[PDB]
């Protein structure tokens, strides 16, 4: 052979920058962004960040030459083409003065579909209810955000469709096992195919929206996840319970638009379903509601609310310092009461969690070695010092929360 | 009546109970405002979604607006009326109360997004379709006898949420 | 700066426009209508676009989904094409003819604007092929025509050429004198 | 009829075949920082400001931890989609690493 | 070492540097929004 050039072999065809791979697409670095979004597309490191350059040391991000080479042929990049050819037509039309042309011109439009980009991401259900985790973040979001220019109504309550059917599922088969209630938000455990999901729904408040953060790469992740979602809710339906997509009651969707609307038809093995069971809770007005009846409904509960308004009730959830009524027929709970019964499981007694006391503090549900360090290497030296420092400092933490225990308790 | 009832912007919304003292007032400012009565859904959704409290700031800053976070933000300017919670003021919203005139100048005005939001390839054609979807689903009556048009609410703040 | 062969060419074309004596059957274009009765001339011609493919192709398919299972006046549009004008015009069934200011080989339409003050018809040198595309269909038309109208648009017809009699034929005397284009 | 029919049925395939599939891994469970913790948890005043110091994305909590008596007291946390957004972001444009720990 | 393999994702490198420069981007763009108000207010 001819002497080989250097920099073109190994590292340098195994991976390219992403320069070389928006140029290499032909596609807009956006559309190169959208498409790295929905294939599940991401950045890795080479063992040598040089040789996987030309020589150069510089700040520069490595994909997978195999991967972007597998992203070239694929029926999303020729739809986002079909895209940009109906936006220039359409301007056309509208350009000119002609409406009735440009109002058949969105008649005459297909969409790109994110349909056979999961089957080769998600081959497996087991795999897609992994990945579900994070799906189930952003779309529990976007449930609760006002509408701006940014992001459009139909995408919101579409979005909030999902949530609602979501949670009429885990509510309906009766799939919940963990609660935590933090600062961020609620936070749940799910055995959905039993490999325990988690997920997180933030606090019915107005949210104050950001004009640093780019909703225009959330809303692609709000695309994929969307249908994803879809496939996912068809599958657990059509599976193991009901008709898909259920119905709706619309003067029910008047009353809540919550969870006890929704009316959903059909054609146990843990102590956290078989909970609750010929039990009916009053939800008072103080309490939230849809984060709270959800629960009630999961483990075998029932809901009638203040709210409904505007019998056989065993238990009342009310927060305020002075309670009005008082009847000898119902149990008076803070809704800590139900927080802590989920997660234990074995039914927590109320006496610790009467309304107008401190409720309890809510736990998450999850010298010769001096003379022997000689001996050592400083690859080994190195190490064990860094090791010894990572104990430390969880140490000394432990030792801050015993320390700032004992100075809470004398007061 | 747009300075008693706050609404000099655009695309904001306001409560306001309706007898035969308001009604009179109604057909004045029928031409620059839609009305009609909301649903239990309509009213929490929005208050849940949209909400200002005018109040003072750090220490010095008083015009601050900002969002309806908290409920203890909700005991310190009301309280004593009864009203503790976000979902009490929804009450008293709902249900004509006691109350209504303490909170309804509280959440001063809502601020509803407009319809379509751009000008472009898109949204332009969609306002287009929208603006003749305008002159179909509301009339200026214009005489002295002018029935007050009342709109779905419902729908309305479906597209407007 | 270095610029490509062809942007060197109209740029090159763009000043000769200028800088050359210009016979007086031309630089009787650009001697234009303005702006506001330009829009007020489209204001009312965009009330009779031709019925476009599509519309023409739903309506007849309309007559025949309902006709064959189980009276109408002749309709006006503009009219549109350089046979057909000056087919109209020394017919005197034209009313309002616009001409093109921009056209291709120039030497088409350089009769059109004295043929139209010999047989007495109003018409109006408006600015853009383009625009006058718009209203017609076509992405060029070089000529627009008014014969018939509806009695709505007859009044505001008869004032839009008394108007333009008075701010094109009247401001514009001079352009049958004098050869254009002495710009130093 | 949209997204409406099954499209894994009996599909029993893994994708992790290929060593370079590198799973996003869930992120870490929430360690004791609820609306009403153990008190000792609540921050020194002192570390309250010095955790405002401190530059973000080298800080150990997104939060300062609170206490709160009641659940209704509890305020909408205003940082929650500054969260998901680093953390969509995290996924396609932070380099993943096959790594043993 | 009975060391466990798992992924890791390496911090995204100039957060900080662009979180604050879109911080003032936006602030800068809903500056030049009300100057184009006031200017088209004088037309």
């Amino acid at each position: 052979m001819r002497i080989k050039k250097k920099n073109t072999r190994g590292n340098a065809r195994n991976f390219i920058t992403r320069s070389q791979a928006v140029r290499k697409l032909q596609v807009s670095l956006a559309d190169f962004r959208r498409l790295c979004i929905f294939k599940g597309i991401y950045p890795r490191e080479p063992r040598n960040k040089k040789k996987a350059n030309k020589g150069s040391t510089a700040p520069t991000t490595f994909y997978y030459a195999k991967d972007i080479q597998y992203l070239m042929h694929e029926p999303v990049l020729a739809k986002f083409r079909e895209h940009k050819t109906f936006a220039r037509k359409l301007t056309r039309a509208l350009g000119r003065g002609e409406v009735s042309s440009a109002k058949r011109l969105e008649e005459n439009r297909d969409s790109y579909t994110l349909d056979h980009i999961i089957k080769e991401r998600y081959p497996s259900f087991p795999d897609a209810i992994r990945d579900i985790d994070d799906a189930l973040n952003m779309l529990f979001l976007f449930s609760n955000l006002p509408s701006t220019n940014q992001v459009s109504s139909k995408i919101i309550n579409d979005a909030q469709k999902i949530c609602n059917q979501w949670l009429a599922y885990v509510a309906k088969e009766r799939l919940v096992r963990k609660v935590f209630v933090s600062i961020k938000g609620v936070y749940y455990q799910a055995n959905i195919k039993g490999e325990e999901v988690r997920w997180l729904v933030p606090f019915k408040f107005p949210e104050n929206i950001p004009s640093d953060v780019d909703f225009r790469i959330m809303l692609t992740f709000l695309e994929f996840y969307s249908t994803l979602l879809h496939f996912v809710l068809y599958k657990l339906y059509t599976d193991s319970g009901l008709i898909y997509p259920p119905k709706l009651d619309l003067k029910k969707d008047k009353i809540i638009s919550g969870l006890s609307s929704y009316i959903l038809e059909s054609r146990y093995d843990s102590p956290v379903a078989s909970l609750f069971s010929a039990f009916v809770f009053y939800v008072s007005r103080e309490v939230p509601i849809d984060i709270l009846e959800f629960l009630i409904l999961s483990c075998g509960g029932n809901v009638i609310s203040e709210a409904a308004m505007d019998s056989k009730v065993t238990h009342q959830i009310v927060d305020r310092p002075v309670l009005k009524n008082k009847v000898a027929g119902r149990t008076y709970i803070q809704p800590q009461w139900i927080f802590d019964c989920i997660n234990k499981g074995e039914l927590v007694p109320a006496n610790k969690y009467l309304p107008g006391e401190a409720l309890p503090p809510h736990l998450s549900p999850w010298e010769e070695k001096k003379l022997k360090m000689i001996m050592m290497s400083n690859k080994q030296k190195k190490l064990y010092k860094k090791m010894k420092y990572s104990n430390a400092k969880k140490e000394e933490q432990a030792e801050n929360l015993k320390k700032k225990k004992k100075q809470i308790a004398k007061q | 009546i747009l300075s008693l009832l706050r609404l000099v912007e655009t695309n904001t919304g306001v409560f306001v109970k309706l007898t035969k003292n308001v009604y009179p007032l109604l057909k004045v400012i029928a031409p620059y405002v839609v009305i009609g009565k909301p649903s239990l859904s309509s009213i929490r959704s929005l208050i849940q979604k949209r909400g200002r409290i005018i109040y003072k700031g750090e220490n010095e800053a008083e015009p601050h607006e900002i969002v309806l976070n908290d409920n203890n933000i909700v005991e310190e300017q009301l309280g004593d009326h009864g009203i503790i919670c976000v979902e009490d003021i929804i009450h008293e919203i709902a249900t004509m109360g006691e109350s209504f005139s303490v909170c309804n100048f509280f959440l001063q005005p809502f601020k509803l997004n407009r319809e379509v939001s751009g000008f472009g390839s898109l949204n332009r054609l969609r306002k287009i379709k929208q603006r003749e979807a305008e002159s179909r689903t509301r009339q200026f009556s214009n005489a002295a006898t002018a029935p007050v048009i009342e709109v779905d609410i419902d729908s309305l703040l479906a597209k407007l949420n | 700066v270095k610029w490509p062969e062809y942007v060197r060419v109209q740029r090159q074309k763009k000043i000769l426009s200028i800088r050359l004596k210009v016979p007086p059957t031309i630089a009787q274009f650009q001697y234009t209508l303005d702006r506001n009765t330009a829009a007020e001339t489209f204001k009312l011609f965009n009330k009779y676009r031709p019925e476009t493919a599509a519309e023409k192709k739903e309506r007849l398919t309309k007559e025949a989904a309902a006709v064959a299972e189980g009276a109408s006046p002749k309709p006006y549009a503009v009219k549109y094409g350089l046979n057909h004008v000056v087919a109209l015009i020394e017919n005197k069934k034209a009313k309002l003819v616009l001409i093109a200011n921009d056209v291709d080989p120039i030497e088409l339409v350089v009769f059109l604007p004295a043929l139209c003050k010999k047989m007495g018809v109003p018409y109006a040198i408006v600015k853009g092929k383009a625009r006058l595309g718009t209203l017609v269909n076509q992405k060029t038309s070089a000529v627009a025509a008014l014969t018939e109208v509806r009695a709505e648009d007859e009044a505001a017809l008869a004032k839009l050429v008394s108007t333009i009699d008075a701010n094109f034929a009247d401001k514009y005397d001079e352009v049958k004198k004098h050869w254009g284009g002495g710009i130093l | 009829e949209n997204y409406q029919y099954d499209l894994w049925g009996d599909s029993t395939e893994t994708n992790d075949h290929v060593m370079h599939l590198r799973a996003p891994k869930l992120p870490p469970p929430t360690n004791e920082e609820s609306y009403n913790p153990p008190e000792e948890y609540l921050l020194s005043p002192e570390e309250k400001e010095a955790w405002e110091n401190t530059e973000y994305s080298e800080r150990e909590r997104n939060f300062i931890p609170q206490k709160y008596s009641a659940l209704r007291k509890v305020p909408g946390y205003g940082e929650s989609i500054r969260e998901r957004f680093e953390r969509s972001l995290d996924l396609y444009l932070a380099p993943r690493v096959r790594k043993n720990k | 070492l009975n060391s466990n393999p798992e992924i890791l994702l390496r911090k995204r490198r100039n957060a900080d540097r662009t979180r604050i420069e879109r911080q003032e981007l936006a602030k800068k763009k809903r500056e030049e929004q009300i100057k184009k108000k006031r200017s088209n207010k004088n037309k």
